């Protein structure tokens, strides 16, 4: 080479991520007794999560 | 736990059904017929209170 220059590039790189939040109860049994009584069998999905 | 308001009213809509035979108009007519000449109305498909 006889001449030169300079150029540039862009680059993105994710490093955080959307924080969501899910509550069991009023996603499936939201305010129903019957449904929270009947969903109690499942006593251990919704801790796990 | 994420509580949940109650609801303080309940409003009730029902769309309307066959029409009423205003059995009322009919009891209050002017013309009063005399006991030799009774009168008789068939009613029919209908909804009174
Ligand atoms: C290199 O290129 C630039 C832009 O075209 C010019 O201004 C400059 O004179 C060149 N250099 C030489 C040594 O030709």
């Amino acid at each position: 080479p006889t001449n030169f220059t300079i150029v540039g590039q862009e680059e993105f790189i994710q490093t955080n991520s959307p924080k969501v939040t899910i509550d069991c109860s009023l996603f499936v049994c939201s305010n129903y007794a019957a449904c929270h009584d009947l969903l109690s069998e499942y006593g251990t999905f919704c801790d796990n999560i | 736990s994420g509580f949940t308001v109650k609801p303080v009213a309940t409003v009730h809509r029902r769309i309307p059904d066959l029409p009423d035979c205003d059995i009322d108009k009919w009891l209050n007519n002017f013309n009063v017929p005399s006991p030799l000449n009774w009168e008789r109305k068939i009613f029919s498909n209908c909804n009174f209170n």
